[PDB]
């Protein structure tokens, strides 16, 4: 069946954006309840999306940005290695880099 | 056959004949009031030619009876609509179909 | 419940004589000043002469003609006679018995608004 | 048949794939097994969020009431916007009844979005159907379309033979409801959703109709109440926005139409007292006194001749010397208070200890030159004061003189109206005085008081003489998800109306029916009488007034609670600062409010120290962290919503016992009940409303239709089931029937007459009704009527229900004779055996699910499986399920933005709403019933199923089964599905 891929990967990269956001700032209650149920689904759904290739380049330049400002920039924000994770996160991310 | 209910007026006068084009936003549901269609949630018209019969036939007549911008009710019997041979985890067997349909920029 | 039939009033040139009959049927309880008033065609509802118990008549600015006014307390009864007419004497006229006595009642709201009304009737002068 | 069980459905996964290997053939016999049914599963699906508002104008009829019977109103559209949000725009019209119409935002019955017409004590008009009891009838108009913008409808309602009619621009409307209760009061109400625009002509000043009104049909704007004004209002709230936020209210007190009949007292037939000639004529006299001063004072003169234009008064003597009716009227007057002073509690008496002598008995004003001179004042205020009991008293005569005259007016034949009409008898004063205007109290009272006064003067010696439970108390609790069980937490309570409000900390097994403090669960502090309920009343500290702030602080590691009162800590009698001590953790602990009738206040649990106020008071300084300071989203707060809910009995049931005697040799199966604590100590006997769990359907279309024979037994369609009622449970307590799903009657004076009917005539062009029907909310038949159709009874009464759903007719039978009372019904009906009991004896009733000649058992009629199985049974899946009064509930995080204001006398007063808002509603298919999907959260089984139903979905879909994917696509869409992922809670 089909479904918007544009709006959907565009949905997506808010999702994460906003996850990270809330995982930096200090918080007692993370989306679903835990850190894990805030972040798994939203970064499975992300690496279907950019193993499918729906990602653009810039969208990928912002993926990257998002995982580590530091490393990955062109020429404050904690990256999500920087934060500490859960396993399910841990083995989600290196789908990611792998 | 199918059953015609006004709901809303329309134009009246600009009614589709074969061969043409025509988008609607439609909610299909079954008799005992359980909704399974909806052209809404998707936030796109379905759209279907008038003669090449990838519609049901019941609904194809609804349509036709119609004028543009008018809003109406379809009672599909199971005769016109799939039947015996129902949609699989869908439509069950035998069922009466009730679509409520606006039609909107006829081409 | 006290209901106060009226009946009489007819039709009649100027000069005619009009006899109406006003019985007040109910509790013996409160019954006093038997007045009357007339509301015109679209006008201002005015009182006419009040007579109570005791033969004590008051009188209005609704008293043209000439009224004859007298009541009965064992049968509850008011005749009111007119003998002369003038064009703008038509009105539906009424018949009200209220506790108030001689129009007096230097006392509470609710004495005072105590009240019954009735039927009436059409009094109409060519 | 078993039920529910999520490892059927663990079974069912693991029969899609195996080893990633995919069974395509028992993939799709599983699909089409399971999901075209849309049973037995939960759906969930997008709907709006719909709101009502009334227009505070509140009509009835009762035996004796000061009250008009027709109505009429008018409302009319200014823009509507169809399909907003992706749903049709809902908007309705109509009356709606004060008890019983009750309205929440989102999960209602159905699939939600309750409004008009979707309960038997609401009736409205969508411009193409008479929505009632949540069935929609189509009706006959010339236009026939939706509510469109520029269109008005003209609502009448007559009580003198119930009915209520509809007319839409003009051309009026071929449908009509009848027949329906009046046991309330009907008020104006419009149901509607995001993106609307109505006005509400009411009447005169507050719009003018655009039609004039049927004859004999009244305004609506002339049954304003004097005391109360015109002006829109929500149906009924739980919260409010205020300057400070959110403020939580309570219950609202209502009003009955048997508070506008008045109830007098017969003091006439009270005898009087030999003060006749004592004191009641000097009392007379003194009143002769004051009403010469008032002629004196007035410009009104003592003339022989009465003239009221000249104002002379017809006696024109100093003495009264009024003739016998005239003074006869005085006295008896004078009498009549003398009666009603005895009537009540108070004692006349003439022991003044000669005050008579003392008292002046001269006004000496020296402005009486006519012939009523010397006017006479005894100066009794001056001699004496009343005092607050005597005022009270004087209040109470006027009530009672009030009270009097009205029933008078009714007998008479007049009606209340705001404005005056002499010749339709119609008065703006016909309000009882409890009701009145204070203008008009103090004109019914100065002459009371000034006989007070000259009563003190001459020596008086008078001296002045469940269900409900549930709509007086809501709590406001926090969710469960939120409890702390150790450190130093802080919140406020700010108190805007002062009253009837208890605030602290409470476990999370707060039951939503116990006042808080009465059990032990809750250590909560009462800040109106300033005493703290952990487990019964102790006074501590002071009360509160209007907007004192109370600070609720716990030290979950020192065990104690501490409560702060405007900063400054609140001492116990011993003088201990915390209120509690040695508390054990436990479970936890939640904050926790509950406000009585008419009681608001503002609960700040700490989300910002900039609004938190009085924290570095007390709370700061010791260490009490804020509760709920770090967390980003709002507390998620549950409230106690008293509606009467069917639930299953626990077996822990401390007064009643369900006992299971299925598998009988040569008796049906059946389950008993029994009192455990029958003639004992504390033993409670009350209304028991039971049901079964399963319902059975009726036909979507009604096409008519010793060894018992097997061909009658396969072509039949009749049901059958029986209730035997033991022998020392007297059959005049009990009812024996079906209930539809919709019923919350928890009325524990239940009677035959109190169901819910209503009778919608859809009539042709010629007025002539081409179809009648009725709609109900249960069918049962009293026992009371078989017992005395005919001590302890001595034996058992078998009442045996045959129900066919072939046609549509349901027909009692009791213990064998035949009833000849029986009801039909409408297509597509689920009902549920039910019972009424009033519980008197150890064994009370037997539910028995068996088999006639020729007749399927129950079992059939509820299970498919065993739709063709002759023997009854009874699967685990029923059960028998009683009435609960009072259940919890979450409140949405969004209400609608609604403005109810007037455009001018002209416009109207017009309600806006433009805001959308839309929820996830799981439904249960069984109970017809919805509920918010984030209501799961203390819901652990209906969470743990629907994970596991998920589950199953992706097991059926997995390894690329496009057409199981497609199929599942009509159940979960693309809109939820992208709801879900934006759901954030």
């Amino acid at each position: 069946p089909a479904i918007p891929l544009e709006a959907l990967r565009d949905k997506a990269l808010r999702m994460l954006g906003e996850a990270v956001r809330d995982g930096g700032q200090h918080a007692r209650d993370p989306v679903g309840g835990s850190v894990e149920f805030q972040f798994v689904p939203v970064l499975k759904l992300v690496s279907t999306l950019l193993v499918m290739g729906i990602f653009g380049d810039e969208d990928v330049k912002q993926i990257l940005k998002m995982i580590e400002p530091e490393v990955f920039t062109e020429e404050l924000e904690e990256g999500l290695l920087q934060m500490k994770l859960p396993e399910s996160v841990k083995l989600q991310m290196c789908n990611l880099l792998e | 056959g199918v059953e015609i209910e006004t709901i809303s007026p329309g134009d009246g006068r600009t009614f589709p004949k074969k061969g043409q084009t025509c988008v609607v936003h439609y909610t299909g549901m079954l008799q005992n009031g359980k909704k399974f269609d909806s052209s809404r949630d998707r936030n796109k018209p379905f759209k279907f030619r008038i003669g090449k019969q990838e519609v049901i036939k019941g609904f194809e007549e609804g349509a036709a009876q119609m004028s543009l911008g008018q809003r109406a009710k379809l009672t599909c019997t199971p005769d016109v609509a799939y039947g015996a041979t129902g949609h699989p985890g869908v439509i069950p067997p035998n069922a009466t179909l009730i679509f409520d349909v606006e039609l909107l920029n006829l081409e | 419940q006290v209901q106060l039939q009226e009946s009489g009033g007819g039709l009649m040139q100027a000069g005619g004589s009009l006899r109406l009959s006003c019985t007040a049927s109910g509790s013996i309880f409160s019954i006093n000043s038997m007045g009357w008033y007339r509301q015109a065609p679209g006008k201002q509802r005015e009182l006419v002469a009040t007579i109570t118990s005791g033969n004590s008549i008051n009188y209005a600015d609704s008293v043209k003609g000439r009224f004859t006014i007298s009541r009965d307390n064992a049968k509850n009864t008011v005749y009111l006679q007119m003998n002369s007419l003038k064009p703008e004497d038509t009105a539906v006229y009424y018949c009200n018995a209220d506790r108030v006595p001689n129009g007096y009642n230097p006392w509470g709201t609710p004495n005072d608004e105590y009240d019954y009304w009735g039927q009436g009737t059409q009094v109409t002068v060519s | 048949k078993h039920g529910r069980n999520h490892k059927v459905l663990d079974v069912l996964c693991s029969l899609c794939v195996c080893n990633g290997v995919a069974v395509r053939s028992n993939q799709d016999l599983i699909t089409e097994n399971l999901l075209p049914g849309r049973e037995l599963l939960l759906q969930t699906n997008l709907i709006n969020y719909v709101t009502s508002i009334r227009p505070n104008i509140f009509v009835g009829r009762a035996e004796g009431s000061t009250q008009y019977g027709k109505w009429y109103f008018e409302v009319m559209v200014d823009e509507v916007v169809p399909f907003l949000t992706a749903q049709a725009t809902h908007l309705r019209v109509g009356w709606a009844l004060t008890e019983g119409y009750s309205p929440y935002p989102g999960g209602g019955e159905g699939w939600g979005g309750n409004g008009v017409g979707d309960d038997l004590y609401s009736y409205g008009f969508d411009g193409l159907h008479l929505w009632t009891g949540h069935v929609a009838r189509p009706v006959t108009s010339p236009g026939q379309h939706l509510l469109a913008p520029e269109d008005v409808v003209s609502c009448c309602l007559d009580l003198s033979v119930p009915s209520i009619s509809f007319r839409i621009n003009g051309c009026p409307v071929q449908g009509v409801f009848e027949a329906f209760n009046l046991d309330g009061l009907f008020f104006p109400v419009v149901s509607f959703s995001a993106g609307v625009k109505v006005r509400f002509l009411l009447g005169g000043r507050h719009g003018e109709f655009k039609f004039l009104p049927p004859p004999g049909y009244a305004p609506c704007h002339e049954a304003v109440l004097p005391r109360e004004r015109l002006r829109l209002e929500p149906i009924k709230e739980y919260r409010r926005e205020g300057p400070r936020g959110p403020h939580l209210v309570g219950p609202s007190r209502c009003l009955s139409h048997t508070d506008f009949v008045p109830c007098p007292v017969d003091t006439v037939q009270i005898v009087l007292p030999p003060h006749l000639e004592r004191i009641r004529e000097k009392l007379a006299e003194n009143i002769h006194e004051l009403w010469a001063l008032t002629r004196i004072e007035q410009g009104w003169t003592y003339g022989p001749v009465r003239d009221d234009n000249k104002r002379l008064h017809p006696c024109l003597v100093n003495f009264h010397s009024l003739p016998e009716p005239e003074r006869n009227y005085n006295l008896q007057m004078s009498g009549e208070t003398l009666k009603t002073l005895l009537a009540l509690g108070c004692h006349v008496g003439m022991a003044d200890e000669k005050a008579e002598d003392n008292l002046k008995k001269t006004k000496l004003p020296k402005t009486y030159m006519m012939s009523n001179g010397y006017k006479p004042a005894p100066l009794d205020l001056s001699h004496v004061r009343l005092t607050p009991a005597q005022t009270t008293l004087v209040d109470r005569l006027a009530e009672n003189g009030h009270n009097v005259w009205a029933r008078d007016r009714v007998a008479q034949g007049w009606s209340y109206s705001a404005v005056q009409d002499i010749p339709a008898r119609r008065n703006p004063r016909l309000v009882p005085y409890r009701l009145l205007d204070e203008a008009t109290k103090r004109s019914n009272r100065d002459s009371l008081c000034q006989a007070v006064r000259t009563l003190l003067g001459y020596g008086y010696n008078i001296e002045p003489p469940n269900q409900s439970r549930w709509d007086r108390v809501r709590i406001f609790r926090a969710e469960k998800s939120y409890t702390v069980q150790s450190g130093r937490w802080y919140f406020e309570f700010e108190a805007v109306t002062t009253g009837e409000m208890r605030v602290g900390w409470a476990r999370p097994e707060l039951r939503p029916d116990v006042e808080l403090g009465a059990d032990e669960l809750a250590y909560v502090f009462n800040g109106h009488r300033g005493q703290r309920w952990h487990l019964g009343s102790e006074p501590f500290g002071r009360p509160w007034q209007s907007g004192d702030v109370v600070g609720c602080m716990i030290d979950l590691t020192e065990n104690t609670i501490i409560f702060t009162l405007n900063g400054e800590v609140l001492m116990s009698d011993s003088g201990s600062e915390t209120a509690f001590r040695e508390i054990e953790i436990g479970d936890g602990f939640l904050p926790v409010c509950s406000l009585g009738p008419g009681q608001v206040g503002h609960l700040n649990l700490g989300q910002d120290v900039s609004s938190l106020r009085f924290f570095a008071i007390c709370g700061l300084q010791e260490g009490f962290e804020p509760f709920a300071i770090n967390m980003q989203r709002p507390v998620t707060t549950w409230f106690s919503k008293s509606l009467p809910q069917f639930e299953p009995v626990p077996p822990e049931h401390p007064h009643y016992e369900v006992a299971r005697m299925d598998g009988t040799v040569d008796t049906p199966p059946c389950l008993r009940l029994a009192h455990r604590t029958w003639g004992s100590q504390n033993s409670l006997v009350e209304m028991l409303f039971l049901r079964l769990s399963l319902p059975v359907q009726f036909h979507q279309h009604f096409r008519c239709t010793n060894r018992d024979d097997p061909e009658i037994i396969l072509n039949t369609t009749t049901y059958y089931y029986s209730v035997r009622v033991f022998a020392g449970q007297e059959p005049s307590c009990v009812w024996v029937g079906w209930v539809t799903p919709d019923y919350h009657q928890h009325d524990m004076n239940f009677d035959l007459s109190k169901v819910r009917a209503v009778t919608v005539t859809m009539g042709d062009e010629q007025g002539n009704v081409h179809s009648s029907l009725k709609c109900s909310n249960c069918y049962m038949v009293w026992g009371g009527d078989f017992v005395s159709p005919g001590r302890i009874s001595h034996t058992d009464l078998v009442i045996g229900c045959l129900v066919d759903l072939a046609t549509g007719l349901m027909t009692f039978t009791a213990n064998g004779k035949e009833s000849n009372t029986f009801f039909q019904v409408e297509p597509n009906t689920k009902l549920f055996p039910a019972v009424f009991v009033l519980p008197t004896h150890q064994n009370v009733i037997q539910f028995e699910l068996g088999k006639q000649k020729n007749i399927m058992p129950l079992s059939a009629a509820m299970f498919l499986s065993e739709r063709k199985n002759p023997a009854p049974q009874c699967p685990p899946r029923l059960e028998v399920q009683m009435l609960m009064p009072v259940s919890w509930s979450r409140m949405p995080n969004h209400f609608l933005q609604v403005e109810t204001r007037r455009a001018g006398e002209r416009l109207g007063w017009a309600v806006q709403c433009q805001d959308p808002l839309t929820m996830m509603a799981l439904h249960i298919p069984e109970e017809n019933r919805c509920m918010d999907i984030l209501e799961l959260s203390e819901r652990l089984d209906l969470q743990r199923f629907h994970s596991h139903t998920l589950r199953l979905y992706r097991a059926v879909c997995a390894l690329g089964n496009n057409r199981v994917a497609h199929a599942l696509c009509s159940h979960v869409d693309q809109a939820q599905l992208l709801h879900a992922l934006e759901d954030a809670h």
